């Protein structure tokens, strides 16, 4: 089964390549769970990693653009600055904002995995049949609508001829702006400028794969 | 049999060139599959062991109370063992000595057919895993092995006798 | 499975000591019934394995354990480790043998008689089942489990037999003076 | 026996049932129920209090010469450099005394079935159903036993780091 659903969506993003797997990492258990958890979890990671990527890449480009002004911390209040590196514009955010970013992340990533409960449905599937989901009910907890991915909601007017048309899409179009990240961003770590690539956040950023530049270590 | 069994792979298929698993019984060959199932394990860990604790890996703080982590700025690999103290030493063989309980007292001991050794601590539930790429994973488990078993006599030798392996010999260790 | 393997599957009662306060009228309740038996061994059992572990564990070098918590009084030998700890320690030895007086006395407070069969509970049976271990195995573990805790209480009291040999006739048991 | 019928609070953050036994506490020792739900209300109660009390105190400070900032410069030392003078006294005194002359006839008569545990008489804005009563007694078991792992972690850290509201 898990393998043959597979074989039914390769062929829809790319004939020419079809099914991809050399490493054959799509057949076999992670912590020891089975194939049909396997797919939906790598097809559930393939997508996380590119949500997160046409939004890094959309959010790289206006941050090189035009900055946001106004008063950003309490007292001083500069926003850093415009032309400046968005690399080091997110190291020259200030100790304290960056917890609260990485936190209602993790309100969200708490929000993602749970399953339907034992006296009230509060959460969806999880990767034993289930999807790759969105997070799809915002009215548990006493708040007002900031539905996540629905804004003005309206998406009600779609079949399952043209769903298929927005999932296999996002797919391949959460792969490219993946690409689209380490493309540009070994490109300021090393020279090498991947065609050409010059008027640029012009030192290496520092250690892009950390979450915090100075104030807490570890040893 | 031989056929039917998870180690048997393409390059060489069955290896048993001295017959010796026709030998004794079934319950012969069910102890001598075991054995290489744990004597694989044992060098993959010794041999991966040895690579590491030679590039200087190094554990922050203290080991013990004053015999704290210098013996990878110093003597190679296969020393730093009556380094280790004696209170040290005597924790990890009795984690082993409770470990080789619970592989002993199952409900069917392994050569009256019974599973092979689990994992002492945090058994997630196990090879519930598709039984066809079950049978590819015991392939490669028991392979990368048999070449850890030769490799940590491979390292051993080295230390021993000097320009006993020739690619091998100019490496600080 | 059945506690009686090692001497070939049958009661070993040579000397007849349960059979005793049944021989003969003649003392009328002054010999222990079974259930006082069976506690006694199931105690006495208990006891030893926790006092064997002890003088292994703080027994330093040799084979040896020496390990310590801090603060308490370094003493080489079991045989004077307690007056020491007594003289040293008022309030914690006084809180620990208060403990022990108060669980050994409750033990046979809220059940009847036990030196005749008149308790109302199963010998070694004191409420300590805390994990709640019985209520989740199945009744052939449960009995195993019992088998396994008498056997290792019965080794615990030939060790702890030898090592009060050992320090009061000293070539008794030859294991030993090797062993050290 | 079967103590998830018999009281409330088997609920998680959510709601859904929860069933939190698994030592098999009450049923090994099923007749210390009433007792057991007796101290967790009192533990979680001591706690809620003791949470707020606990860091609310950093800013504002009663007045006088040894509540008023001057002996006692942070809020989690207040202990022993206040018990010789005499307020630890003072109200250990009463605490005492409350638990030795109330709340022991109270528990004393739980066993008898003559009282609901954790009950004091404090009946002044109760629900008095018993579908509300219920939801504000969850409310009140699933608030205490978050203040007991409140204060846990906030006067473990205070000692650690030795600083101001954010520990
Ligand atoms: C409604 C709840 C709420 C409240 C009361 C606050 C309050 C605060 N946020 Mg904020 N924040 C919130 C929700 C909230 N946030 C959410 C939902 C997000 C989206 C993830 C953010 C994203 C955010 C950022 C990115 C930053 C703050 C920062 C700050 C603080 C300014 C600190 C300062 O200058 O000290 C006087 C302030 C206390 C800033 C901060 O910590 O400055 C040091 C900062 O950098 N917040
Ligand atoms: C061209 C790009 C593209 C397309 C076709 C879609 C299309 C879709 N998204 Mg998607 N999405 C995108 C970009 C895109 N999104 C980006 C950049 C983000 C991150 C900010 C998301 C975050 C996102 C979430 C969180 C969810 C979707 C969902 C959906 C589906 C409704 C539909 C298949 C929802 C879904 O899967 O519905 C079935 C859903 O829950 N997407
Ligand atoms: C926390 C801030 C935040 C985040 C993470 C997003 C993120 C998202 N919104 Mg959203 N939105 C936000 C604030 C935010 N928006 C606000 C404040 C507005 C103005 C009121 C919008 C207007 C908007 C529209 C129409 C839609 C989103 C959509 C989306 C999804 C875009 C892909 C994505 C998950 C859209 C999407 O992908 O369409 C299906 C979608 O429904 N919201
Ligand atoms: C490509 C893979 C990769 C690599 C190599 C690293 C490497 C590292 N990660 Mg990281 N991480 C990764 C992926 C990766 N991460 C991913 C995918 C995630 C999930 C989002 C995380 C989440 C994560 C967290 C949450 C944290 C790290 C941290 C760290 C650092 C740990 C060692 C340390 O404390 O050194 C010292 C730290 C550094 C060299 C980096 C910051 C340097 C600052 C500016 C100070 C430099 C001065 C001084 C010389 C060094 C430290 C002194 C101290 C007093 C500050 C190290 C540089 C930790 C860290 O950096 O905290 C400081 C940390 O808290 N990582
Ligand atoms: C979770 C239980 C636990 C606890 C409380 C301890 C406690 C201790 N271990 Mg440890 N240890 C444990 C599990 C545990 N270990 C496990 C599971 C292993 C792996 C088998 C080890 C392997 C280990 C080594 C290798 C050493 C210790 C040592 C020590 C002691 C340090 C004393 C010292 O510096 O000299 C005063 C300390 C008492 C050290 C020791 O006693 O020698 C100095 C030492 O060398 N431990
Ligand atoms: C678990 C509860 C608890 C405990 C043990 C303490 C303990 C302490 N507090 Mg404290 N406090 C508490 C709760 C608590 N507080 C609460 C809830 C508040 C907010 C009102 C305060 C506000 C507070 C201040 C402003 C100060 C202290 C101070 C002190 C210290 C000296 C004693 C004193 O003057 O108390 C004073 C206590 C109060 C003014 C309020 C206590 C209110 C109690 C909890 C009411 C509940 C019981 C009540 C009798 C029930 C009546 C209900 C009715 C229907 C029958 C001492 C370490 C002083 C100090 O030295 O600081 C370090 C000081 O200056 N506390
Ligand atoms: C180095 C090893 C040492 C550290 C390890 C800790 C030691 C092991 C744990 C010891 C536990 C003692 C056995 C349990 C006794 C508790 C009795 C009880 O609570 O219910 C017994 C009573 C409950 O009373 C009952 O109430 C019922 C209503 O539900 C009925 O009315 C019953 O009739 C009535 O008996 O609770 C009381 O304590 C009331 C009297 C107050 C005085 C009791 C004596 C003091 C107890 C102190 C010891 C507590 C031990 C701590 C618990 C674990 C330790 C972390
Ligand atoms: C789940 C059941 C747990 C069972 C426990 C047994 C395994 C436990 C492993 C960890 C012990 C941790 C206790 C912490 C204690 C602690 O860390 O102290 C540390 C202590 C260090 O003592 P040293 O003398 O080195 O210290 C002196 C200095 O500290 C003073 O300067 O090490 C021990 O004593 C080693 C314990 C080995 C004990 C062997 C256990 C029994 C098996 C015996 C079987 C072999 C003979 C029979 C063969 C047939
Ligand atoms: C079988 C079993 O039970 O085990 C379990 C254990 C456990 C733990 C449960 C499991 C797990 C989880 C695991 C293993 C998770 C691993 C996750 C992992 C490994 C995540 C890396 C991210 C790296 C990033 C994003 C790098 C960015 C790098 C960036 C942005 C760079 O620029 C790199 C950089 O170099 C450049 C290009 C230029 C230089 O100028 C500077 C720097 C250095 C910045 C598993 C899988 O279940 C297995
Ligand atoms: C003569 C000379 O001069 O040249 C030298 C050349 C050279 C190359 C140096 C020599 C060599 C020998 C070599 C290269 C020897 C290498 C030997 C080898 C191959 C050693 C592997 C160990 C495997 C490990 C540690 C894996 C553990 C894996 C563990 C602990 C797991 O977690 C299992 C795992 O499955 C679970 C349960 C969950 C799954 O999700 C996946 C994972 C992995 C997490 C010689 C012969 O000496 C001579
Ligand atoms: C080697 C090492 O280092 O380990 C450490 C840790 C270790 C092992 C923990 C150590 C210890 C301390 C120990 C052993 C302490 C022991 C304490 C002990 C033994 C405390 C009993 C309380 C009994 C009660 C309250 C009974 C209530 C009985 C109740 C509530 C009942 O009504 C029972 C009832 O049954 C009826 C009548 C009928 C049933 O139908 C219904 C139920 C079940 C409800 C050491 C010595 O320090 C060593």
């Amino acid at each position: 089964s898990a393998k043959a659903e597979l074989e039914a969506i390769a062929k829809k993003a790319n004939p020419t390549l079809g099914y991809y797997d050399p490493l054959s990492l799509a057949d076999k258990d992670f912590w020891g769970k089975g194939n049909d958890a396997t797919i939906a979890f790598l097809r559930q990671s393939e997508i996380k990693h590119g949500r997160i990527a046409m939004f890094a890449f959309v959010g790289y480009i206006v941050q090189s653009n035009f900055v946001f002004p106004w008063a950003q911390t309490l007292a001083g209040a500069p926003h850093p600055s415009a032309d400046l590196s968005p690399e080091a514009q997110w190291d020259a955010v200030p100790l304290g904002a960056k917890w609260q970013i990485f936190a209602v992340i993790s309100a969200l990533e708490l929000w993602d995995e749970c399953g339907g409960g034992g006296a009230l449905p509060h959460y969806t599937k999880g990767r034993k049949p289930g999807q790759y989901p969105p997070f799809t009910l915002f009215r548990d907890n006493v708040h007002f609508v900031l539905d996540l991915y629905d804004p003005f909601g309206f998406n009600k007017n779609m079949s399952e001829e043209t769903k298929e048309r927005r999932l296999v899409s996002e797919l391949n179009n959460g792969r490219l702006a993946m690409l689209g990240i380490f493309g540009f961003l070994c490109a300021d770590t090393i020279p090498g400028s991947v065609p050409l690539l010059k008027d640029i956040a012009i030192p290496y950023s520092g250690q892009v794969m950390q979450p915090f530049e100075g104030q807490f270590s570890y040893f | 049999k031989v056929d039917e069994m998870p180690g048997a792979t393409a390059p060489l298929g069955k290896f048993d060139p001295l017959n010796l698993a026709t030998l004794g019984s079934e319950s012969t060959l069910a102890w001598f599959r075991a054995a290489e199932l744990k004597h694989s394990r044992v060098a993959m860990l010794a041999t991966t062991g040895y690579l590491v604790q030679a590039a200087g890996i190094h554990f922050p703080g203290m080991l013990s109370s004053d015999v704290s982590f210098e013996s990878l700025s110093a003597m190679k690999p296969l020393d730093a063992w009556d380094a280790v103290p004696e209170g040290g030493k005597n924790q990890i063989y009795f984690t082993i000595f409770l470990a080789e309980f619970i592989t002993e007292c199952k409900g069917t001991h392994y050569t009256k057919g019974g599973p092979l050794p689990t994992i002492v601590f945090p058994p997630i539930d196990f090879s519930t895993v598709n039984p066809e790429q079950l049978k590819t994973r015991q392939n490669r488990e028991l392979n990368n092995g048999r070449l850890a078993m030769i490799a940590i006599m491979s390292f051993v030798a080295a230390a021993n006798i000097p320009g006993s392996v020739p690619a091998l010999a100019g490496n600080p260790m | 499975a059945t506690g009686f393997e090692e001497v070939g599957g049958k009661p070993w009662d040579p000397l007849s000591l349960g059979k005793l306060e049944d021989a003969n009228d003649t003392f009328p309740n002054m010999f222990p019934k079974s259930q006082y038996l069976q506690e006694s061994e199931i105690k006495h059992g208990r006891m030893s394995m926790l006092a064997w572990t002890g003088v292994w564990a703080t027994h330093v070098g040799g084979m040896g354990l020496g390990m310590h918590i801090p603060g308490m009084p370094v003493e080489s030998d079991w045989t004077k480790a307690l007056g020491v700890f007594a003289a040293e320690q008022p309030a914690l030895f006084g809180a620990i043998l208060l403990f022990i007086s108060i669980a050994e006395g409750e033990s046979v407070g809220h059940s009847g008689d036990n030196w005749r069969n008149m308790s109302t509970k199963e010998p070694g049976n004191l409420g300590f089942d805390w994990m709640g271990l019985t209520r989740k195995l199945s009744e052939e573990q449960v009995a195993r489990y019992k088998i396994v805790e008498l056997k290792n209480g019965r080794a615990a009291m030939i060790a702890m037999a030898s090592l009060f040999a050992m320090e009061a006739i000293p070539g008794s048991v030859p294991i030993m003076n090797v062993f050290n | 026996g079967s103590v998830f019928d018999n009281y409330v609070g088997a609920k998680d953050f959510r709601g859904a049932q929860f069933k939190f036994d698994p030592l098999k506490l009450s049923e090994t020792y099923e007749p210390f129920q009433g007792w057991f739900r007796e101290s967790e209300l009192r533990h979680g109660r001591t706690a809620m209090l003791a949470v707020v009390g606990y860091i609310a105190t950093d800013f504002v400070r009663i007045p006088g010469e040894m509540y008023s900032f001057e002996a006692i410069p942070k809020s989690a030392d207040a202990h022993d450099a206040l018990v010789a003078s005499g307020p630890m006294s003072q109200l250990l005194l009463w605490i005492g005394l409350f638990d030795l002359v109330v709340t022991a006839p109270a528990v004393q008569a739980m066993g008898q079935g003559e009282r609901e545990p954790g009950d004091f008489g404090w009946k002044w804005f109760a629900p008095s159903s018993k579908d509300a009563f219920d939801k504000k007694r969850e409310a009140e078991l699933l608030n205490g036993r978050l203040a007991m792992f409140a204060i846990g972690g906030i006067a473990t850290q205070s000692v650690l780091s030795g600083h101001g509201f954010p520990y």
